[PDB]
C-alpha cells in the first residue's frame, strides 16, 4: 500500500502569519490527494480536492501546490478560523490511505 | 490564542485516607516533564493528557497510585522555572 | 610401429572380457556382430573410452601409451563431421593451422598440405565444396578420402577407423580399402573395424581380430582364420565367403565353447609369448579463437537459412507491422496501439530466438571429436562461436525492425529514443537466445530443447505486463515477474514511448485531471502498469538484461565443460 | 447528501460490533459509494470499506476476514459488522459518501464512539 | 464490557504550606468509574480545567482529575459529579 | 499361377527399357543395384505403379491382369507399416474383418485367422502388442511375419515381397526366407526384390531375374546365372558369393555389351519361345466407418503423449491460470484483465491445436497401401478417422478449462454464459485444427506444415482485437481480419464477459457518463473494439467458425482424393 | 463514419403545444449525442449535451430520452422563445456528425 | 471564451481561402481544442478539423489533403487554410471551442460568410 | 402561420421592353406548385425560395427568361385555390 | 470572383387588367447584380416582401425581386437600392 508522512506533527504560528504543511507519498500520486480540516468534535471536512483545486466554501487564502511525490498546502495570511488538525489523503491505490495528521496550535 | 513564554505553577495535594496528584496548572512553550521524589521514584506514575485554554495555554495533572516525604518537581524548559513542592510524612 | 594389448578388461557390468592381441604395420581388421566387442575394443585401443573402467595394458614398441597419445594418432569417424559448405583445401587447412606446431611458415604447412592432398588422389576435387543440403558438391567416396587427410596432416604411426566402408558402395569401398592398403606400405599401421566385408576385401587384410559378446574368438594372420575354423571342426563350402561363415559360427549356423577353444588353440600360446617378451596446449588461445571463428564465418556465409532467410522475414514482417499501426494517433485508441505494438516487438524477439538452440547442437559430433583430438580448450571455441555465430545475427534484425517500424509509426521524434528502443530490442533478443544457449548446450536433439524454450517463453510472456496488471497479482505468486525476460523489455520500451504523451484530445490534464478514471497521459498509464517514473526506472531493465546474459553464457560454458565427451 | 450513524456505543471483547448508517436526501442505489471510517484515540485515521450503489463491497487487507458491510435498499440503510472485536482498536466510527467521479469523501455523518474491554 | 461502577470522589484540599501564598488550586479527583464520560461542576465555577487518562492497569476502570483556582479572599466560605451511571450525582466539600 | 511379362516398357524418360520373362510357383528372386529396375519392375508386375506409363503386356495363366488383381494378390512393404500398439491378434483380425466377404461368420473368419497365424509360427506372440517407442514388445522378425500374415489372410495365389530382408539380421533373414521357401511348396508364387544376398540364402531361389539401368542382365533358373556368366567371359575363384560376383560385373569389376549378350543367349530365345506361346466396394460404408474408428480408437488409448500428456498440460495450466487472474475486480484494472485473461484463452487453443498436422501425415504410408489394397473408400476412412481422434481431443481440453478457471475467476455467474464460454472455446479448437488438417493432409514431414501454421496464426493473432484496435486499421488492410479464427473466438468471449458490467466504482455512468473519456462500462468497452451489442453480434461469430471447419474439411477430404498413390 | 437521421425536415405546431424531434444513429452513440438549436442569423447555441443533460440558460420544459441508437428531444408547453432549426450531433467518432437538422413552425 | 472569425469574403476557383479567428477572455494554449465547422447555403453542417492545446491537429477526411489548421501562440490566433477551392462549396465558415471533459461545442464565433464563383 | 388554411393572391407582371414575373403573395398550408402557359414552357423558369412573414404566412416569386399569350397558374393545395392570370403578346 | 458588377432594375407596374380588383401589386426586379448583398428600399413603407436567388446560367450574376402591395386610393399619387459596389445608388418609379 501507500504511506503518507506528514513530517511536523504539531506547529507554533502567529495569529496573522503564513504556514506551510507537507506531505510526503511512498509512491508516485499523480495529484490523487485531498486535504481535511478537522475541527475537534466534529468529522473531517474536505478542504481541496485534486493536488490544487479548493472546496466552494473555503476562502482563496488556502491554496495546495504539489507533484510527484511531494504534495503540500499553504496558507497565506492565516486567521482565527484556521485552528484546527490538517490530513492529506491519497486516492490513488484501492486501500485509501490517510497522513499522520498535523496540528496547527495558533500561538 | 497568543503565548509569550510563561512558566508553571506546581501544587501536590495530600490524599484523603492513596495516590498523590501535583497539578502543573497554566505554561508555554510545551515540551514539560514531571519528576517523583526528582527520580527516585518512577513506579506508578500517571500523567494525565494536557489540557489547552481559550488564552492558548497548556495544562498537566500528574499522579501516583502508592500506598504511602514526597516531592513533586518540574524541569520545565524555556523558562527556567525549575518549580520544587514538598509534602510531610 | 606396433601397438600391443595385453589382458583388456572394460566394465560400464563387463563389456570386453579378456583380451590379449599385437598389430603390426599392415592393415589390421577388427570383425564380429555389432554388439560385440568390435567398436569398444577399436575405442580402448585408440583411447577414445573413458580410463575409469580399463583393466588391462596397452603398449606401444614396449613403452606405455602416454597421456599425450590422442595427439600422435590419426581416428577416422564413421560418419563423416567434415564442413560441407568449406572447400578440400579450406578443410585440409583448418586442421593445418590447428594441429601443426606455431613455429612453421604458412609455405612449409602448404608443404604438408600438398603432400597430402596428391597422396590421397583429391587433386580434380580440392577447390570443390564438400556437399550441403543447399549445395551439390563431392561425392561421397571423396568425402570419406577428405575425412582421413585431415588426419594425415601431422603424419601420424596409428590410424584408427571406425567402419570405414559403411555407407559406401561397393566400388567406393574396395578404392577407399586399396588406398589404405597402399598407404599402408609407407609403413604406417592401419586399425579400423567393419561390418561384414565382402570376400574380395577380406583377401587384403594382414590381421584378423573376431570378437561376439565381449569373448575374443581368433587373433592372427587373417588368411589363416578359415583353416582354423575348419581344423576346429566346421566346414566352408566352394562360392561362399570366410568372413560371412566366421559371423555364421558366431550365429550358430556356444560363444563360451569357441573362447574356450581359442584358449587352447596354437594361435593364443604364440600371441601370449609376444606379450612376455614386451612388458618385461599445442598452440595459444588466440589463434584458436581466430581460426574457430573464422570456420564459423565461412559457414555462416555458406548457408541460405541461417542468414538472408531471417533477414527477408524480418524485413517482411517490419514492413507488414508498418502498415498495420501506420501514424499513431493521441486519442482513446493511441494507449491500445501504442502497448500492442511495442508488446509485439519485444516477443517477437524471444520467439525468433528460439533458433539459437540449433547453435550447438548440429555441431556437437564434430566439437566432441576436435575437442578429443586436442584442436583447441573449450573456452576459444566457445567465445570463438559465440563472436562469429551469435552476435551478428542478433544485431541485424533489431537494427532493421527499428529502422523500418519506427517513423512509420511515429514513435517519440527523439534522436536518444530512437536508439534506446534499438538497445533495448538488441538486449532482449541477447538475452532470450542466451537463455537458449543454457538450455540447449550439451544434449543431442532440437526437439526437447525447442519445446522447453516455448514452454518457458508463454509464462514468461503472462507475467510480461500486457495480459495481467502485474500490480493485482497475488504477494505468494508476484515475486515470478523477476524471472522474465519480455517484462524487461517490455518496461524499458513502454517508459521511453509515453513519457510526456497526452491521449484526451481538447483537455489539458498535467496538473489536474476534472474526473478520475480518465487515464488521460502516458505517466498516468504508467504508474497504472507499476512502472517506475524516474531514470533508474528505465535503466534498471538493462541491467537485469545484462546480468541474465552473463548468468545463461555461463551455465551454457559450465554444460560444455562438464559434458561427458568419452 | 445526509448520514447518521447509530447502534450499541460498548461491547464484549471476541464479540460482533455493529452500527447502522441511515441515509437521507438521496437514494443509496442511485449513486456513489459508502463507505466507514474510523479514527482512533492516537487521533489517526483508517478506511475500513465500502458498499457501492450495485451492491459490490472493498475492504482494508487490515481487517481480512473481520468486516463485512450490508445494506437494507427499503429504507436507505447501510450496516458496518465486524466481528471478533478487540480492545486494541476502540475508535470513534464514522458513515462517509465517496463521489465517484471527483473520487473524495464529500459527505460524513457525525460520527460515533464505540469502547471495547475486559 | 467491564462490569458497570458509578465513580469513587476524592477531594484533594490545600496543604498546611500552600496558603501563605495568597491563593490556591483545589482539586477533585474522579476514580474507579465507567464508562468513560462523566462531568464536574464547582460551588462556593469559571476559574475550572480537567482531564480524564487512560484506563486502570489492574482492574481496567478510569481515572479523571478536575481543579479550581481560588483566593484567601473565598476558599474558606464543593465539587459536584454528574454521571448518567446512577440515579444521581455526589458531592463532598473541601 | 504363372505370371508372364512380355515386352515391359515404362516411363516418368524410359527408366524400364524393354523386359521379357515368365514367374512360376516356387520362390522368384529380382536383383541388381539400388537406382536399377529392382523395385520399378516388382511394383509393375504387382499394379503399383501409373499405367500411363506402361508400354508392354502382362498376364497370368495366359489371361490379361484384371483391374481387380489389386484385391486378389499379396503384396509386403519393406519398412512394415503394422499397428505398433495393437497385438497380432488384432492386426489380422482388422485385416479379416475388411479383405473377407460380409457373407463369412466370426467363427468362419477366426477359423482363417487361425491357419494363417499357425502357419506362420506366430504362436508364442498372438495376444503379444507389436511394439511402441513407449512400449517393448513382438522382435523384428516377428514383425515381419506379422505383415505377411495381414496378407495371407485372403489366400492370395501370388505374394509380392519388396526387399523382405533388407532390414534384419542374418540369421533371422534365413528364417523368414526358409519360412517363404515353406510356403512356395504350398503351390503360391512368391516374387521379390532382394540387397545382396548370402550364398547360404541365394541357394534357395528357383528363379533369379538380373537388371541394371533400366536393361535385363539376366532372366532363367537361379543357379544356371553364375554357368552364365563364366561362359559368357567373367571368372569366378573359390570362397567368393555368385550374388556379389554378378553386381561386380555390372560395376565393371559396359551395360550394352551385357545387354546385347542376353539378346543373344540361349536363355533368351527359351523365353521369347514361352512367351509367344502363352500370347495364344467389397463392403459397405458404415462397416468400414466402424472398424476404421475402432482400430484408431485403440491406437489413441495405446499412446501416453497423445491422450494424457495432453490433458495434464491442460489442467495444470488451467490451474496455472486460475492462480494468476484470482478473483476479478470492478475497477480500473478489471477491463485489462478480462481482456488479457480472454485472449489467453482462445490464442492457447489454436497453438494447442497445431498438434494435429501430426493426424494423417504419420499414418500416409499405412494409408496409401491399405487404399491401393481396397480395405476401404477415402469417405469412410476420413470420417472415421475425425470421428474417432480429432472429435474426442477437442471436446475435453475445452470443458476441463471452463470448469476450473471460470469459478476461480469469477466471470458472470450465469448458467447459459458459462455454457457459451464453452462451447465458444470448442468451436475455436475445432476451426483452428481443421486449418491444422487443410495444411497438412497430404504431406509426408511434420515440420513444413507446423511452421506454416505457426506463421499463419501469428499473423492471425495481431488481427484478434487486443493488440490493433480493429476501427483503426486502413480500408485497404482492414479486410485480412475477416480470415482470422482467434478473432471470432475473442469477439464471441468479449461479447458475453462484459454485457452489463461496470468498471468505475462509485460512479453509476449507465444512463449518462460525466466526464467523456472514462470508460466505465463493458458497453462502452465493446463498442470501442467496435464490437456489436446486439444478440446477433454474439452469434455471428459461431456461424463464421462453422463455415471455416466445412472449408477447411473439404480441402482436407479433397487433399485425400487427389493425393497421387502410385 | 456515422451518420445521424433526423425524420422531418419540417414540423407545423401551435404555441402551447407539445413536440417531440427524433434522431437515429446508424452506429451505437452510448448517449455522446447533443443539441443544438439555431435562430436565423446566429451560430448554434448548445441546448442538451450527453443524451439526457441540459444546459444552465434554457427552460425545464425541453428534455431528451434517448438511449441505443435512437434517440429524441422533447418540448412539453412549447413557447414563442421556441422558434428555430434543431440539430442532432454525436461525439463518439472522430469524425463529428451532425443531422441534418430539423425546423419548427408556427401553427 | 470570446471568439471573432476574419478574412477575405470571395476568392477564386483553384485558388486557397484563408481564415483567422481571434481569441480573448482564454489562452489557446492553456486547456482546449479549436475547431472549424462550416454551415452551407441549403442548411447542413459540416465539421471541418481542430488544433489541440499542444499544436497536435485533426481533420475531416471530406476534406482529405485540402485543409490545415495552424497558430500563433503570440497572440492567440489560429487559422483555417483551404487549397484548391471551387465553387460547390461556398458556405458560413465559424471557429469554435470543444471543451473535452464535457464533449461538446461550447463556444462559437459569429460566422463568416465565403462566396466562390467563376 | 399563427393559424389555418388561407389561399394565395397572385399578379404576373409585363416586362419593361426580356423577362416574366408572377407573385404568389400570401398562403399557408406549404406545398405550392406553379406552371408557366399550363406546363407548356417549362424551360427557363426560376421559382425563387419562399418568404415568412410575421404573421407567419408563406410568398412566392416566379420567373421565366424568354425573348417574348401567357399563363401564370397555381394549384394549391389544401386552400383548392387554382388560381389563374393572364397577359396578352 | 466572377468580374465586379453594380446592380441592374426594371420596375414591374400593374396591367390594365389587375387595377379591376381594388389594390395592386407594384413590383421591382433586381438583376444582373453581384456579390450577393443588396438591399431595396420602397418609397411613395408597409406590406413590403422581397426575395433573392441563385447564379445565372451563363455569367452567374445574381437575381433578385422585391414587392409593394398597394391600394386604388394611392397607387396612381419608386424602389431604390443601397448596393455598396456602385459609386451611388439607383432608382426608378412606376
Amino acid at each position: 500500500d501507500i504511506v503518507l508522512t506528514q513530517s511536523p506533527s504539531s506547529f507554533s504560528v502567529s495569529l496573522g502569519d503564513r504556514v506551510t504543511i507537507s506531505c510526503k507519498a511512498s509512491g508516485y500520486i499523480l495529484n490523487r490527494l485531498a486535504w481535511y480540516q478537522q475541527k475537534p468534535g466534529n468529522a473531517p471536512r474536505l478542504l481541496i480536492s485534486g493536488a490544487t483545486s479548493l472546496e466552494t466554501g473555503f476562502p482563496s487564502r488556502f491554496s495546495g501546490t504539489g507533484s510527484g511525490k511531494d504534495y503540500t498546502l499553504s496558507i497565506s495570511s492565516l486567521q482565527t478560523e484556521d485552528v484546527g488538525t490538517y490530513y492529506c489523503q491519497q486516492y490513488w491505490s484501492t486501500p485509501w490511505t490517510f497522513g499522520g495528521g498535523t496540528k496547527l496550535e495558533i500561538r | 490564542s497568543s503565548a509569550s513564554t510563561k512558566g508553571p505553577s506546581v501544587f501536590p495535594l495530600a490524599p484523603s485516607s492513596a495516590a498523590l496528584g501535583c497539578l502543573v496548572k497554566d505554561y508555554f512553550p510545551e515540551p514539560v516533564t514531571v519528576s517523583w521524589n526528582s527520580g527516585a521514584l518512577t513506579s506508578g506514575v500517571h500523567t494525565f493528557p494536557a489540557v489547552l485554554q481559550s488564552s492558548g495555554l497548556y495544562s498537566l495533572s500528574s499522579v501516583v497510585t502508592v500506598p504511602s516525604t514526597y516531592i513533586c518537581n518540574v524541569n520545565h524548559k524555556p523558562s527556567n522555572t525549575k518549580v520544587d513542592k514538598k509534602v510531610e510524612p | 610401429a606396433v601397438l600391443s594389448f595385453h589382458n583388456i578388461c572394460y566394465r560400464v557390468k563387463e563389456i570386453l572380457s579378456n583380451i590379449n592381441g599385437i598389430m603390426k604395420p599392415g592393415l589390421n581388421a577388427i570383425l564380429g556382430p555389432t554388439g560385440g566387442g568390435k567398436s569398444s575394443l577399436l575405442d580402448v585401443l585408440a583411447a577414445r573410452k573413458d580410463p575409469s573402467g580399463l583393466s588391462g595394458d596397452v603398449l606401444i614398441n614396449g613403452a606405455p601409451r602416454p597421456a599425450n597419445f590422442k595427439c600422435n594418432s590419426g581416428y577416422v569417424v564413421q560418419d563423416d563431421v567434415v564442413m560441407g559448405t568449406l572447400t578440400v583445401r579450406e578443410n585440409l587447412q583448418f586442421s593445418a593451422a590447428l594441429r601443426l606446431a606455431t613455429t612453421m611458415t604458412n609455405h612449409e604447412k602448404n608443404e604438408r598440405i600438398n603432400r597430402v592432398i596428391q597422396e590421397l588422389g583429391l587433386d580434380k576435387v580440392a577447390d570443390s565444396k564438400v556437399g550441403t543440403q543447399f549445395i551439390r558438391g563431392v561425392s561421397g567416396g571423396e568425402r570419406k578420402r577428405t575425412s582421413i587427410g585431415m588426419e594425415l596432416i601431422t603424419d601420424p604411426s596409428i590410424l584408427f577407423l571406425d567402419e570405414p566402408t559403411t555407407g559406401l558402395d561397393s566400388s567406393t569401398a574396395n578404392a577407399v580399402l586399396l588406398l589404405l592398403k597402399r598407404m599402408s606400405k609407407q609403413g604406417r599401421t592401419i586399425i579400423f573395424s567393419i561390418h561384414q566385408p565382402r570376400y574380395s576385401i577380406f583377401k587384403l587384410f594382414d590381421s584378423l581380430t573376431l570378437l561376439a559378446s565381449g569373448r575374443l574368438m581368433f587373433h592372427g594372420p587373417a588368411q589363416e582364420a578359415l583353416g582354423y575354423f575348419e581344423s576346429a571342426g566346421y566346414h566352408c563350402e566352394a562360392y561362399n565367403n570366410p568372413a560371412d561363415f566366421f559371423l555364421d559360427i558366431i550365429n550358430g549356423d556356444l560363444i563360451e565353447k569357441l573362447a574356450e577353444i581359442y584358449v587352447n588353440s596354437s594361435f593364443y600360446k604364440e600371441t601370449k609369448a609376444e606379450l612376455h617378451q614386451l612388458s618385461g596446449y599445442t598452440t595459444s588461445f588466440c589463434h584458436q579463437l581466430r581460426w574457430v571463428s573464422k570456420r564459423s564465418f565461412k559457414n555462416l556465409l555458406g548457408n541460405p537459412q541461417a542468414s538472408i532467410a531471417q533477414i527477408i522475414v524480418t524485413v517482411v514482417l517490419g514492413l507488414v507491422i508498418g502498415a498495420i499501426y501506420f501514424g499513431l494517433k493521441n486519442d482513446s485508441t493511441g494507449i491500445q496501439n501504442r502497448a500492442g505494438v511495442l508488446f509485439f516487438l519485444t516477443t517477437n524477439q524471444c520467439f525468433s530466438s528460439v533458433s539459437a538452440v540449433e547453435l550447438f547442437v548440429v555441431e556437437k559430433k564434430l566439437f566432441i571429436h576436435e575437442y578429443i583430438s586436442g584442436y583447441y580448450r573449450v573456452s576459444s571455441y566457445f567465445l570463438g562461436k559465440l563472436l562469429s555465430d551469435l552476435l551478428p545475427m542478433r544485431m541485424l534484425p533489431s537494427i532493421i525492425f527499428t529502422c523500418i517500424v519506427y517513423f512509420m509509426l511515429g514513435l517519440k521524434p527523439k534522436a536518444d529514443a530512437f536508439f534506446v528502443m534499438m538497445f533495448t530490442l538488441m538486449m532482449v533478443a541477447y538475452s532470450a537466445s542466451s537463455m537458449a544457449l543454457a538450455i540447449a548446450a550439451g544434449q543431442s536433439v532440437v526437439s526437447v530443447a525447442t519445446l522447453l524454450m516455448t514452454i518457458c517463453f508463454v509464462f514468461m510472456m503472462i507475467f510480461s505486463g500486457l495480459l495481467v496488471n502485474l500490480t493485482t497479482i497475488a504477494s505468494w505468486l508476484s515475486w515470478l515477474q523477476y524471472f522474465s525476460i519480455p517484462r524487461y523489455g517490455f518496461t524499458a520500451l513502454q517508459h521511453n514511448e509515453f513519457l510526456g504523451q497526452n491521449f484526451c484530445p481538447g483537455l489539458n490534464a498535467t496538473g489536474n485531471n476534472p474526473c478520475n478514471y480518465a487515464t488521460c497521459t502516458g505517466e498516468e498509464y504508467l504508474v497504472k502498469q507499476g512502472i517506475d517514473l524516474s531514470p533508474w526506472g528505465l535503466w534498471k531493465n538493462h541491467v537485469a538484461l545484462a546480468c541474465m546474459i552473463v548468468i545463461f553464457l555461463t551455465i551454457a560454458y559450465l554444460k560444455l565443460l562438464f559434458l561427458k565427451k568419452y | 447528501v445526509q448520514l447518521q450513524e447509530s447502534g450499541p456505543g460498548l461491547v464484549k471483547p471476541s464479540q460482533s460490533l455493529s452500527l447502522t448508517c441511515t441515509v437521507t436526501g438521496f437514494s443509496i442505489t442511485s449513486d456513489y459509494a459508502w463507505n466507514w471510517i474510523r479514527q482512533f484515540p492516537g487521533k489517526k485515521l483508517e478506511w475500513m470499506g465500502y458498499i457501492n450503489f450495485d451492491g459490490g463491497t472493498t475492504y482494508n487487507p487490515s481487517l481480512r476476514g473481520r468486516i463485512s458491510i450490508t445494506r437494507d435498499t427499503s429504507k436507505n440503510q447501510f450496516f458496518l459488522q465486524l466481528r471478533s472485536v478487540t480492545p486494541e482498536d476502540t475508535a470513534t466510527y464514522y458513515c462517509a459518501t465517496f463521489y465517484g467521479a471527483k473520487g473524495t469523501l464529500d459527505y460524513w455523518g457525525q460520527g460515533t464512539s464505540v469502547t471495547v474491554s475486559s | 464490557k467491564r462490569t458497570v461502577a458509578a465513580p469513587s470522589v476524592f477531594i484533594f484540599p490545600p496543604s498546611d504550606e500552600q496558603l501563605k501564598s495568597g491563593t490556591a488550586s483545589v482539586v477533585c479527583l474522579l476514580n474507579n468509574f465507567y464508562p468513560r464520560e462523566a462531568k464536574v461542576q464547582w460551588k462556593v465555577s469559571g476559574n475550572s480545567q480537567e482531564s480524564v487518562t487512560e484506563q486502570d492497569s489492574k482492574d481496567s476502570t478510569y481515572s479523571l482529575s478536575s481543579t479550581l483556582t481560588l483566593s484567601k479572599a473565598d476558599y474558606e466560605k464543593a465539587c459536584e459529579v454528574t454521571h448518567q451511571g446512577l440515579s444521581s450525582p455526589v458531592t463532598k466539600s473541601f
